[PDB]
This record gives C-alpha cells, sequence and structure tokens, in this order.
C-alpha cells in the first residue's frame, strides 16, 4: 500500500532528494505541492492530499552532523516538503551508539509520520550502507522497525560497499548491517559501487563524480519498481502482494535488479528479456542459477508479445533455475507514465532471485575474516569495545551469513528439507 | 487495481451469517474504492451485484456475481446475455484470488514469528511456497490469456451485426479461456481440490506436522497428474500451452 521513504546515510539523503525531485518531475505537480493544468490517477502512495491540492511527499530525513540540509534549505525543495520531518558518525559502533541515547524522539518521529499516513503497510528505506552517518543508525533504526513493528513491511533500497579492495572499516560495518538486515528487515534490494560505476563508466565517460550519476540510476531503479504502485495498474499494486511473489526463499531475499536502459537516450519484449537476463545489464554483481523470477514491462507494449515471449524465454532454456518446487520465471504488464518529462518510453525492470549474489557476500566473507587476521584494520575504537566485550556479535554475522550461503546453494539443489 | 486487490481481502474475511442482504455487500466497495482512487467514475455507477452462494465455510465455492449495466438503447450490442457469463468468470477469479489470499495469511503468520526458528520452520514453509507458486501462475495464466492475447482481438476487430459477432466471439473465447466450458473440464477437476488443500493449510496452524506432510504429498500428486493431463488436450488447446509451459521446467 502506501509506504513512507527513510532516508540514512549521506548517499541515502542524496538518493532520497533525488527521488522527490524525480517524481516531481514525473508528476505533474509544482515545487510548493500545487496541482498543474497538465496532471484520475493515483497520487497517494507517497504523497498526502494537503491542503490546496498539495501532494506534500511523506518522507523522514535522518543523519549525524549535517551536511546535505543545507542544500535542502537554498532550494525549492524546502518549501514542497518540511512541515517539521527533519532530524539532525564514521564508524557502525559510533552510530549504534549515538542512536541509543536518541531512540526515544527518532521512535515519536516515526509514529508521526505513521500518524500522518492513512494507510499503513510498510516502512522503505533509502539508505547507504557505509555512507558514513548511516551506518549504525540505520541497523539500529532497523532493530526498532522489527521491534515495534512485526506487522508492517521494512523495504531497503541501498547500495552495498564494494571497490574490489579504499577503506578498511567498511566490511565490519557491511556485515553486521547485513546481519541486522536478515534477521530485522522484510526485504532488502541490493545494488553495488562496483556495479553502478563500472556501468557508469560504460554509458558515459566519468570516473570521479559517480555518486551524483549512482543518484541518478537509484531513483530511476526506484521509480520503476513503484512505478504500478503509484500509476495504477491492476496487479498486485499492494507492496504485500508485489513482493510476495518476488522472494521465493525465505531466507534469500536479496532481489536481482536489471534494467534494460543503461541510459533512457523499435524494440520487442523476447529482446529485452533476453537483454535483461544477461548480468551485464543487470547493476547487481560454480552452480550459480536462479530460484524464482519475476519482469515488469512498461512502454508502448502489444499483449501478445508478452505471451510469445514469456513462451519462447522459457523453453530455450534461458531461465535458468533448478528449485526444490516448481519456481519460475513470471510476466508482468505495467502501464507507463502520463506526462513523463523523458522520451522512449519503452523500460523494462527484473525482480529476481539468484544464487550469484552469494559470491559477492562470500567476498565479504573474506574480507572481515582476513581483516581480522591481520588485525590492524578492526582498528580498536572504543565504541566496538562498549558495543561488545568479547567482540562475538561479528563471528554471529559471520556465522548468519555463512547459512545465508548455505541456503542459496541448498538452494540450488531440487531439496530444501536440508540446508547446512 | 486497489480496487479488487483491496475487496477480495476483505470478502474472504467474511467467506456465518454475514454477506446476505445488500448492505454489507455494498460498504466493502466503499473501502475498495477509496484504497485506488481511481473508481467514483460516472463508470463506477449503475452497477448490479447479485449473490448465488450463502457462506457455510469445507466448501470451496465463491459468490458476488458482479455485472455492469447500460441502459437501454446501448442495451442491444452489450446483451442481458454477456453479463451473466462475465460474473460467472468474475467468481471464477475471485475464487482464485481466495488461494494466493490464503497463503500470504499463513506466510505473513509465519513471518511475525520469526522468536527463532526451527525444523518445524522451514518443512512448514515449503509447502507453501509450493502451493504460492502453483497460484501464482495459474493467476498470470489468467492475466495472460483471458486479459491479453483475445484482448487484442475486438479492438482492431473494430469496423451494425458484426460488433455483435465481435462481441460474442470475444465473450466465447473468455468463457473458452476461463475453464467453465467442457473442453477445459479435467483441468478444471483438479482445481476444487487445489482450493480445499490450501484452504485446509490455512486452518491447519502446529497442530500435526504429518498432516500438513500428507496435504503436501496429495497435492504434488494433484500438480503431477496435471501435468499429464494438460498434455493431452493440446494433443485434442493453444491457450493450454501457456499454463503446461509454466508448471514444468523442474516437474515431473
Amino acid at each position: 500500500r502506501e509506504i513512507i521513504t527513510l532516508q540514512l546515510g549521506q548517499c541515502g539523503n542524496q538518493i532520497g532528494f533525488e527521488f522527490w525531485k524525480q517524481l516531481c518531475a514525473e508528476h505533474g505537480i509544482s515545487p510548493e505541492g500545487i496541482v498543474e493544468e497538465f496532471a484520475t490517477d493515483r497520487k497517494d502512495v507517497f504523497f498526502y492530499q494537503a491542503d490546496d491540492e498539495h501532494y506534500i511527499p511523506r518522507a523522514v530525513l535522518l543523519d549525524l552532523e549535517p551536511r546535505v540540509i543545507h542544500s535542502i534549505l537554498n532550494s525549492p525543495y524546502a518549501k514542497l516538503y518540511n512541515p517539521e520531518n527533519i532530524y539532525l558518525g564514521n564508524n557502525w559502533a559510533s552510530g549504534f551508539s549515538q542512536g541509543e541515547k536518541i531512540h526515544e524522539d527518532i521512535f515519536d518521529i516515526i509514529d508521526r509520520e505513521a500518524d500522518g499516513s492513512d494507510s499503513l503497510e510498510g516502512f522503505v528505506l533509502c539508505h547507504s550502507i557505509a555512507g558514513g552517518t548511516g551506518s549504525g543508525l540505520g541497523s539500529y533504526l532497523l532493530e526498532r522497525l522489527n521491534d515495534r513493528y512485526p506487522k508492517k513491511l521494512v523495504q531497503t533500497y541501498s547500495v552495498f560497499p564494494n571497490q574490489d579492495e579504499d577503506v578498511v572499516v567498511q566490511p565490519y560495518n557491511s556485515l553486521l548491517t547485513l546481519k541486522r538486515l536478515t534477521q530485522n528487515a522484510d526485504c532488502v534490494v541490493v545494488l553495488d559501487n562496483t556495479a553502478l560505476n563500472r556501468i557508469a563508466t560504460d554509458r558515459l565517460h566519468i570516473q570521479n563524480p559517480s555518486f551524483s550519476q549512482i543518484n541518478q540510476l537509484v531513483s530511476t531503479i526506484m521509480s520503476a519498481s513503484t512505478t504500478t504502485l503509484r500509476y495504477p495498474g491492476y496487479m498486485n499494486n499492494d507492496l504485500i502482494g508485489l513482493i510476495a511473489s518476488l522472494i521465493p526463499t525465505p531466507r534469500l531475499h536479496f532481489l536481482m535488479t536489471g534494467y534494460t536502459p543503461l541510459t533512457t537516450d523499435k524494440t520487442t519484449v523476447l529482446d529485452v528479456m533476453r537483454r535483461l537476463l544477461q548480468p551485464k545489464n543487470v547493476m547487481v554483481s560454480t552452480n550459480h542459477c536462479y530460484i524464482a523470477i519475476l519482469n515488469i514491462i512498461q512502454g508502448e507494449v502489444d499483449p501478445t508479445q508478452v505471451h510469445k515471449s514469456l513462451q519462447r524465454i522459457r523453453e530455450r532454456k534461458l531461465a535458468n533455475f533448478i528449485p526444490w518446487g516448481p519456481a519460475s520465471i513470471q510476466v508482468a504488464l505495467s502501464r507507463k507514465s502520463p506526462y513523463l518529462p523523458s522520451a522512449h518510453r519503452v523500460s523494462g525492470l527484473m525482480m529476481a532471485n539468484h544464487t550469484s549474489i552469494s559470491s559477492l557476500f562470500e567476498r565479504t566473507c573474506r574480507q572481515y575474516d582476513k581483516l581480522r587476521k591481520r588485525e590492524a584494520f578492526l582498528e580498536q575504537f572504543r565504541k566496538e569495545d562498549m558495543f561488545k566485550d568479547n567482540f562475538d556479535e561479528m563471528d554471529t554475522s559471520r556465522e548468519i551469513v555463512q547459512q545465508l550461503i548455505d541456503e542459496y546453494h541448498a538452494a540450488t539443489r531440487p531439496d530444501y528439507i536440508s540446508w547446512g | 487495481g486497489e480496487f479488487a486487490q483491496s475487496l477480495s481481502d476483505l470478502l474472504f474475511e467474511k467467506l456465518p451469517g454475514e454477506l446476505l442482504n445488500p448492505l454489507v455487500l455494498n460498504s466493502v466497495l466503499s473501502k475498495a474504492l477509496q484504497c485506488s482512487l481511481h473508481g467514483d467514475t460516472p463508470h463506477a455507477s449503475n452497477l448490479s451485484l447479485a449473490l448465488k452462494y450463502l457462506p457455510e465455510v469445507p466448501d470451496v465455492l465463491s459468490c458476488l456475481e458482479l455485472r455492469y449495466k447500460v441502459d437501454w438503447p446501448l442495451n442491444i450490442v452489450i446483451t442481458e446475455g454477456c453479463v451473466s457469463k462475465y460474473s460467472g468468470v468474475f467468481s471464477f477469479l475471485l475464487q482464485l484470488k481466495l488461494m494466493m489470499w490464503a497463503l500470504k495469511d499463513v506466510c505473513f503468520h509465519l513471518k511475525r514469528t520469526a522468536m527463532a526458528g526451527s525444523v518445524q520452520f522451514r518443512q512448514l514453509q515449503l509447502f507453501k511456497h509450493e502451493m504460492q507458486h502453483f497460484v501464482k501462475v495459474i493467476q498470470g495464466y489468467i492475466a495472460n490469456q483471458i486479459l491479453h492475447v483475445t484482448w487484442c482481438e475486438f479492438r482492431a476487430r473494430l469496423a451494425l451485426e458484426e460488433i455483435q459477432r465481435a462481441h460474442a466471439e470475444y465473450l466465447h473465447k473468455a468463457v473458452f479461456r476461463g475453464l467453465l466450458t467442457e473442453k477445459a473440464a479435467p483441468v478444471m477437476n483438479v482445481i476444487h481440490s487445489i482450493f480445499s488443500l490450501v484452504l485446509k493449510f490455512r486452518s491447519q496452524l502446529h497442530p500435526n506436522f504429518a498432516l500438513m506432510q500428507q496435504s503436501y504429498n496429495t497435492f504434488k500428486y494433484y500438480s503431477h497428474f496435471l501435468f499429464k493431463v494438460v498434455t493431452k488436450l493440446v494433443n485434442r488447446q493453444p491457450h493450454l500451452e501457456d499454463f503446461l509451459l509454466r508448471i514444468n521446467f523442474n516437474n515431473y
């Protein structure tokens, strides 16, 4: 149903601001909120129907030692939102300890925004793992959402720190936050710095300003994933029914996210499905195969081509899956948005669970272990000491992700009556 | 969307002496329209809803035959005979939505207890995901055949009697792919077992582990037998090829 973006982390606040200006350009709205004269469709998934048809976006801004709010303040997006929703470190443990003492008023902010909405179903998070301020505070917020709301959803659109081995404290923080995301979040959409950066270097001619184009890529991905919710289709437009088909394995909830236009500047659905199953078009980094696949096609589509494309895709064995059930590739259709300022309105998306992400997780399972053996990169921060005296929480996270690896490899088998 | 997806979930709370008179069927409709802001159109006015079954649910039948009504000079091309078949397949789609509703309920009741996991946890959930996928591809089969391939017809076939014949042909194919004809009866026979098994799986929430394993074995027997049966009716249906592909990759 209706979901409220909780932005946290520096890149998380960047993709939150980019997402709101993307939705301001997408919908027929002013930068005050007033309805335009070119804008019935639904505008109630992220926007409250406020005073003068002011579609005020429902959002939560969280950070520590504020940086980006100045860029919000001198912009016309301090006149679109903020009726009072903006709240003002460098390690997971420092962020955890800082979020421990101010858990009351941030939980009051969560309660205020839950009372502000009209139908609460899930809390979507626009977050960056090891963004600085996001690490630790994000995991503690995930623990608070799991403890206080077991009946609602926790969605995490997130990028994960991979530099292909830069920063020597981020594998500890990412593994601990990944354990918190397994136990305290309901669905994770995984993205990577190397995958988005490599595709950005491919489709463009940049290498240094990676952040500003990663904001555009993540905003387009998030708008494509919520296109069928914001603009009315008639399939599974609640978040619960949409993610219900998307997760085949109840512990393996990390989803591949491809996008057939890497740059948005003719084609059939067969060709973009053949494109979309290739990992080079996917922005996500032995026997690896999917468990269940679903794809969403929006544009100037002929539905009988969706028929023949599904027929040929599953029969030519490019949907690669050996499940313990019948779980399969799924087609889905969406209506492309009226009054996009973007041209070339044919666009495709895939949301599938693949075991190949386990190999990328194994790199993190290497890195922490490697940095535990050299012992000059745990850095002996005192906040890590007061977090846990035995430092066995990192071993617990390693155990949880090792169970995750064994569950991926058991889901490759036709039996899931045994995992390691 | 978020009219039907909100109507069905609130209706399956009822199906007991509730949903009998038209004062309780009309009030869930108001909840369904406000959840989407695509109703409250002039198209949404002048509808007729009827019933043909009272809930005693176990039984696998479902009521609420919805109809779209049109006025008298246009009641010669949109007739009073088509709306009965439209309601007949509408009730079938409601029965179809019941299975994914029940499996979503059992899944979400398992989500909130994820205290700590165990072996009964995993052997319970794999049955749920089995039936969850089965309802998703029979739902996507309905989404591909009835909604998309013969709806390409009667849109470039628009060219006075020919309009009536094209409307009747579209309706005849709509009831042909909707498992209400006699050519698709052996496919229809298994679906009652699937309905009863997933509703019994909703009822079993653990009371006896071996009971849910027996329900799993019977479900797998019926799906394995359906895999052989739907091949025989392509030797006889180009539309059933869509389902025969969706169910068989790792299925024997």
